RNA sequence: UGCGAAAGCAGUUGAAGACAAGUGCUUGUCGUUCGUUAUAAAUGGCCU
């Protein structure tokens, strides 16, 4: 004996612009908050430990959202003139930030009271200001003086060393991981010029010809980087000094770039590109970057950023508008006498010789039609069919395994106008589609073959097949349609 | 087959194949018991 | 700590007799150590057994009667009452009881053909004859304080000289009913006392690591051989070629040539089991002929199993392992690993 | 010496029962442990255990037959709708009793229960039978081996608990 | 296959078996085992017999 | 080079006689009930119950008596041991051949080959209570007529003699 | 061996004489429930087809369903085809792809051909 | 219900035996007993988990 | 039923014997034969 085969769901060719898996792990973002800031928010940055509070930078303010809260927890309003960077260092414990005056202030990340270390760049305005990822002490600044200085914790005095070169403002930083010798910075020139701190510096090693203003530049692993400027992102490889991949599905210029990977998507690491058009798209390195997904916002996006890969918790993916909104989008994440008479089921065997297990494991449970239909209830599992609220997939297997059984008249005898009209209303509809039109044309000439002369005593009936008439003759139209164009498209091949 | 033989199957079913002392007695009654 | 109270194999090597406790009385049972018979029938488990019927009465002494000596194998049991009983393992009934007397419990027996001799508690010697089931002689050494074990010399066809022991050891002389000799003996009672050659005879003592071999003729210890652990059993192979004494902790060690620094001696080979999941086995008898080995150990509660090894070719230090029931999954044969019947066809499902 | 210091159990000591002529105790309880013991009042060490899976052991008790004394068998039941039976070492030959045979409504639990001998008189044969306690004064007998309702037996008022009697009649 | 309980008119079913049932016997001296052969009528070509031995304690197949 | 030799077996024997309902499994059941003998169309299968496998293969090809015989003639039956004379079974062929075979072993080239003398009937059936054996016989509206004798063997002569008792 | 019964296939090893699986491949009504008087004039899908891969990793199944009788679609077969995978170890085969109508609506596949090694490393077919 | 309730009745007198059990003795909550088929033992379990075997001296 | 593609193209579905019912006559049936390639319906639905 086998147990009772279950009632497969009827499942049609697969239709063009499928549910990926990849999309169905994005789209679960459905939360959607969107907050309203004084100016452009110019920088978002995450907290690379937990809770993975992000910061972002606008107008003369510097906030710190709670990832559990999604609300403002920290303040910092000490900066006199715009800001232009609020990133973590890799403890998480400082968050330094850049000003338009030029000076460098690094807080106590949680403790906007206390400043650490205030550091007066330049002159000009001070746009990137980012710690170094391997090393800690080390703070690394990029200015409109078109120098980016590498500062050190202890010496705030002067720069370590003091990159030079570029030739237009320099707005991007990027250090390689792996190589804490390396710096990589992109300036409006369309060169992106890489430095190397071990040696004496203050020349490019080489640059790379991006051919429009460098945006944000990331290193998404030891050996490549992904650069974003103008209309396209280019991802380059450093050991061939080549761009191995190049796409420009953005329509305005892209501003901002993250980076994420190991995280407990399908896709193993992401790429989110801003367009400065409202577009946030998803890229998958391990697929050439391709395009996996995208969002739309109400304006132009100048910031993006996801949680990092430890999230710990619900995710989070945050952009950034020029109007000065801000959009969050989150994936959430008796008695002693009693007991101790009752003392063994916690016990699962593990000392014991044999273990023997029987207990057949529980199947889903079943839903009416199906158990119409196992228990013979041909007229019965019918009706069911046509309740409301009833999945349409679900009204055509019940219809189509009726046929395969062999029961369409047999389900359709004891019936009046009264319980005929559900099947013709679901016919009337099921008519249209591609997918039920075969099983609508039986079911439809049984109950005419077998109820004939009821149509003519019933003008309710009479009418349902009058609108039918009217349906049938449109699929004519469209099916004979397709027909032509299909017999066109054969004159251009 | 992927072998060098053949099978080859018949309508009654058959598939052929075309191809190229004291302790002595002791022991004896111990076991009977 | 071992359910088996005593064992004893046949001369042989190919039949064990132990004695257990059913509830509270005890049952005399032989098994097959041999896991085929020389026809080649599969061995069996042998489901008969000896019980006793009062809860009292108990074995003391356990000794095989030669199969190819007899015509009828049989096994000479001691028992605490007072009476040695006779029984016979095919037939599974006791042919005749020797009795005598006294009431005291016999301490040890030891057989030479139709020569049968007992000791009572009481340290009275007592002489007995198969064939013609009656009490020969019976007499008290003075000296003899205690008694409990006795060996006879193997000297020709006849019993000439006793080998009985104590705290102490001493040989005595059937026709003199004296003693004739003297050996310092161990601080605790003697516990195996076999004789492995001519003018040498080992003694082993209860609680003792150390095995002294005595000269019967001059007296002095030739040599002391020492185990890990505490001795339980003893068994020599031919003629003072190997020795092999299970430990009380569960290992079995064998000395190669003992009778070849020279003084105090230790096991050249170490045997142990262990089983697949980690758990060690302990072997409560053993038996060595020529250059095969017989391991004995109990599977279950009181099942006894048996394995035959080649000890030449085994290293210095050697693990038996087998595969003991531990959280194994049960698996019936008409069902499948998900509990599917096998006789049901698979379903269909996309 | 305690029969339980070998190998202790997890749970309560729900039922317990000496084999008819091994020496041999059995062992029950919530912990789902078919435990079984050689006692011999000196060491009483573990023969063999039987481990199943969510089903909690209420009762158990061995079982041989009157006639084939060969047939060795321990049922054991719990606060279920099925039985266990394990005739009697590489494996273990398990029966799962859950088949009522129309009687489904009276029987919701096999866990208080009792195996006797019934001699079928007309043949002369003697067998095995399980004797259950149901719903509404109910007592549900079915055969030992083959699983079969055979007869049921209804009282007043609520049941609590019964037994077997034999009354010999002749040779 | 269907066990008729006469008794009280009752039955028990052992239902999607390979095949229609010729032959049904009882195996045993206590009704052990059951004794069925199946048929295969889908097969229009051949018959197709197979011959299972079923326990009657839990009904599954104990020889097939 | 090349040569010829069966190898797998056939569809399972069955009693293929229209009128007999409830007869068709020829399949029998050891009296230990440790293992199932099953006829097969060239072949006699022994399966152990308690393993789920075929202990035991009897082909016909193998032996000389058994390809003489079966290679139409098909088993009417089996019995357990030797009705002659502790794992002999005895077959009845439908013309009335009856031998002797043994399972869990090897088969012997000689069996206690026999034959049942019978005029103008095909045996149908046989059966037994104890120690007494009856066969039943099939003799010629397209509807079989039967003859049931009581059949014994006798010591002396070794043969087997039936004595007619209804019809 | 694999012998194509009628909507299902016997996996049979003649090495042992033995039957080691019946696994159903097609839809239908083959066990749901016993047919009975009207109902045994239904016709179950027919496993025309049946070939392995050089391979031996994936299986290619042909499948001819006809509809029941006396309906406007009584005359147009379905056919279906499908690709199978198990690993060595597993013993059922579990359907990895469906084709419904292969190479238009009820025209037959009359003949299958596993790839070579060459190509494809054995995982490709033609249908013909 | 409560620890050490076990009573051993002689028949056919119906007297309560008086030395045994005592309040010394390990009983716990007994929820199981057996009598041996021979040999006079008796086991009982308890509550904890611990079966206790006693000898009846007079079997 | 033959052939074929799946569509379809050609060709069949007879005679005797016996039985039951109704009134020698009529109909219906066949665990009866010969020859040719040759509606259903006993309230009766699938375990745990």
């Amino acid at each position: 004996s086998t147990a009772r085969p279950r009632i497969i769901t009827s499942k049609a060719p697969l239709l063009p612009q499928q549910t990926t898996p990849e999309q169905r792990y994005w789209r679960q973002y459905t939360s959607a908050q969107l907050v309203k800031e004084h100016n452009s928010v110019t920088h978002i940055s995450f907290n690379p430990q937990h809770p993975h509070d992000f910061a972002v930078t606008s107008s003369t303010r510097v906030q710190i959202f709670s990832s559990r809260t999604r609300q403002v927890i920290k303040t910092f309003s000490r900066f006199k003139d715009v800001v232009y960077s609020a990133s973590f260092r890799s403890d998480g414990k400082l968050l330094c930030a850049g000003d338009a005056t030029g000076l460098v202030s690094v807080y106590d990340s949680y403790n906007p009271r206390t400043i650490l270390l205030s550091i007066n760049a330049s002159t000009h305005p001070t746009h990137v200001t980012k710690f170094h990822t391997q090393d800690n002490k080390i703070l690394a600044t990029a200015s409109d003086d078109r120098v980016t200085r590498l500062w050190d914790i202890s010496n705030a005095y002067e720069p370590q060393l003091e990159l030079t070169g570029a030739t237009d403002y320099v707005r991007t930083l990027s250090f390689i991981p792996a190589a804490p010798h390396l710096v990589a910075t992109g300036s409006y020139d369309g060169l992106i010029r890489l430095y190397d701190t071990r040696s004496s510096g203050s020349t490019p090693i080489y640059s790379l010809n991006h051919d429009q203003p460098v945006e944000n530049v990331i290193a998404v692993s030891p050996t490549q980087i992904v650069s974003c400027g103008g209309n396209n992102f280019k991802v380059w490889d450093l050991t061939s000094n080549k761009k191995l991949y190049e796409r420009g599905n953005f329509n305005k210029a892209v501003t901002c770039l993250d980076y994420v990977e190991n995280f407990d998507s399908p896709m193993q690491s992401a790429l989110i590109a801003s367009s400065l058009d409202g577009h946030v798209k998803v890229f998958d390195p391990l697929d050439n970057f391709q395009v996996k997904f995208g969002w739309k916002f109400s304006g132009p996006v100048l910031s993006c950023a996801v949680s990092p890969s430890t999230a710990q918790g619900n995710r989070h993916l945050v952009a950034g508008l020029s109007s000065g909104l801000l959009a969050i989008r989150t994936k959430k994440k008796k008695s002693n006498n009693f007991q101790r008479m009752m003392r063994g089921s916690e016990y699962q065997g593990d000392q014991e010789h044999i273990i023997h297990n029987d207990k057949v494991r529980s199947q889903r449970r079943m839903r009416a039609f199906e158990r119409n239909i196992n228990q013979f209830k041909w007229s019965e599992a019918l009706d069911n069919a046509f309740v409301p609220g009833m999945a349409k997939e679900l009204t055509l297997t019940v219809l189509q395994e009726l046929r395969k059984r062999g029961k369409v008249r047999v389900a359709l005898y004891g019936r009046d106008e009264s319980t005929l009209e559900p099947l013709l209303n679901w016919c009337l509809k099921g008519i249209e589609d591609v997918r039920s039109a075969s099983i609508v044309a039986d079911w439809v000439a049984v109950v005419l073959e077998l109820y004939g002369n009821t149509l003519e005593s019933s003008p309710v009936l009479q009418e349902l097949m009058i609108d039918l008439k009217t349906k049938v003759r449109h699929e004519i139209h469209k099916s004979k349609e397709a027909q032509r164009i299909e017999g066109m498209l054969q004159l251009l091949t | 087959n992927y072998d060098t033989d053949f099978i080859f199957l018949d309508i009654e079913s058959t598939l052929g194949v075309v191809g190229t002392s004291n302790s002595d007695i002791f022991a004896e009654q111990l076991h009977k018991l | 700590d071992s359910p088996v109270l005593q064992s004893a194999y046949d001369p042989s090597g190919q039949y064990l007799c132990y004695v257990t406790v059913a509830l509270d009385k005890q049952r005399v049972g032989v098994q097959p150590t041999q896991r085929a018979t020389s026809s080649g029938v599969d061995t069996v488990w042998n489901e008969n057994f000896l019980y006793l019927e009062d809860s009292k009465l108990k074995v003391t002494c356990l000794k095989w009667v030669n199969l190819a000596s007899s015509d009828t194998v049989a096994i000479i049991l001691g028992m605490n009452n007072g009476e040695i009983w006779l029984y016979s393992v095919l037939a599974n009934e006791v042919t005749y009881k020797f009795t005598t007397g006294n009431s005291y419990e016999i301490k040890d027996i030891d057989l030479m053909g139709n020569q049968l001799w007992c000791i009572d508690s009481s340290d009275a010697f007592y002489q007995f004859d198969l064939l013609q089931f009656k009490l020969l002689q019976h007499f008290r050494i003075n000296n003899c304080v205690q008694l409990n074990k006795l060996t006879i010399v193997p000297a020709g066809d006849s019993v000439a000289q006793l080998l009985v022991a104590s705290h102490s050891i001493s040989l005595i002389d059937i026709e003199e009913k004296k003693v004739v000799m003297t050996f310092p003996g161990h601080v605790s009672p003697v516990s195996t006392l076999q004789v492995i050659t001519n003018e040498f005879f080992i003694s082993g003592a209860e609680g003792d690591r150390f095995l002294n071999v005595y000269d019967i003729h001059s007296g002095m210890t030739k040599c002391v051989l020492v185990a890990e652990s505490d001795i339980k059993e003893l068994s020599h192979s031919g003629q003072a070629d190997s020795i092999a004494v299970t430990t009380e902790d569960g290992s079995l060690e064998i000395f190669v040539d003992p009778l070849v620094g020279n003084k105090s001696k230790k096991s050249s080979k170490k045997i142990q089991i262990v089983s697949k999941d980690g758990r060690k086995v302990p072997i409560y008898n053993a038996f060595i002929n020529k250059d095969l080995l017989n391991v004995s150990w109990l599977q279950n509660a009181t099942m006894p199993y048996f394995k035959n090894l080649q000890w030449r070719e085994i290293p210095n230090e050697y693990t038996v392992e087998i595969s003991l029931n531990w959280n194994n999954k049960n698996k019936s044969a008409d069902r499948d690993l998900h509990g599917k019947d096998l006789a049901s066809a698979t379903n269909y499902v996309e | 010496k305690d029969a339980n210091a070998s190998h202790p159990s997890h749970s309560a000591i729900q039922s317990l029962s000496f084999h008819p002529s091994k020496p041999l105790l059995l062992t029950g309880g919530y912990d789902k442990t078919l435990r079984i013991y050689h006692i011999d009042g000196k060491t009483n060490h573990l023969v063999t255990s039987l481990h199943l899976v969510g089903s909690p052991i209420q009762t158990c008790t061995f079982y041989t037959s009157l006639s084939n004394q060969n047939q060795q068998n321990i049922f054991t039941a719990g606060r279920r709708r099925y039985m266990h039976s394990w005739d009697l070492s590489q494996t273990a030959k398990i029966e799962k009793f859950s088949r009522l045979y129309g009687h489904e409504s009276t029987q919701r639990s096999f866990e208080n229960f009792k195996v006797a001998h019934l001699q079928n008189s007309q043949t002369n044969s003697v067998h095995g039978i399980v004797l259950l306690q149901g719903n509404n004064g109910w007592i549900n007998i079915l055969h030992s081996t083959s699983g079969l309702w055979l007869m049921g037996c209804k009282i007043e008022g609520v049941i609590t608990d019964f037994c077997i009697d034999y009354q010999p009649i002749s040779r | 296959m269907s066990l008729w309980q006469l008794e009280t008119n009752s039955q028990q079913f052992l239902p999607r078996l390979n095949g229609i049932i010729i032959d049904c016997q009882v195996l045993g001296p206590q009704g052990n085992y059951y004794s069925l052969i199946l048929q295969m009528t889908e097969n229009n070509s051949n018959s197709d017999y197979q011959f299972l031995l079923l326990n009657a304690s839990d009904l599954t197949s104990k020889l097939s | 080079q090349y040569k010829l030799s069966v190898v797998s077996g056939g569809k399972p024997a069955l009693n293929n006689l229209s009128s007999v309902t409830g007869n068709k499994n020829i399949a029998r059941l050891s009296q230990d009930q440790r293992n199932y003998i099953i006829p097969f169309n060239n072949q006699i299968k022994v399966y152990s119950v308690e393993t789920r496998q075929c202990v035991k293969t009897l082909k016909f090809a193998n032996n000389s008596l058994l390809s003489g015989i079966f290679l139409n003639e098909s088993i009417v039956k089996i019995l357990l041991g030797d009705i002659t004379v502790a794992h002999l079974i005895t077959v009845f062929t439908n013309n009335g051949h009856v031998i002797v075979l043994n399972y869990k072993g090897k088969l012997v080239e000689s069996p206690k080959h026999f034959k049942i003398s019978l005029a103008d009937e095909k045996l149908a059936n046989v059966f037994h209570s104890e120690g007494n054996y009856r066969i039943l016989t099939t003799f010629k509206n397209s509807l079989q007529s039967y003859r049931l004798y009581a059949l014994t063997f006798d010591d002396a002569k070794k043969q087997f003699e039936v004595a007619h008792q209804a019809e | 061996l694999y012998f194509p019964h009628i909507s299902a296939v016997q996996i049979f090893d003649f090495y042992k004489n033995e039957q080691v699986n019946y696994q159903y491949l097609t839809s239908g009504v083959n066990n749901s429930m016993g047919k009975v008087r009207f109902e045994l004039n239904l016709q179950d899908p027919i496993i025309t087809d049946l070939k392995f891969t050089k391979d031996g990793q994936w299986m290619i199944t042909y499948e001819i369903e006809y509809p029941p009788n006396d309906l406007l679609s009584s005359k147009d077969l379905t056919h279906i085809l499908k690709f199978w995978t198990k690993n060595d170890n597993e013993t059922n085969w579990n359907l990895k792809t469906k084709v419904i109508n292969p190479h238009g609506i009820s025209v037959p596949i009359t003949k299958i051909l596993p790839s070579p090694r060459s190509v494809n490393n054995s995982q490709g077919c033609l249908t013909a | 219900a409560v620890k050490d309730a076990l009573r051993l009745v002689h028949l056919p007198s119906c007297s309560v035996f008086s030395n045994w059990p005592t309040s010394g003795t390990p009983l716990g909550k007994v929820t199981s007993v057996a009598f041996s088929p021979s040999g006079g033992l008796l086991a009982v379990g308890n509550e904890q988990g611990k079966v206790r075997l006693w000898k009846l001296n007079h079997y």
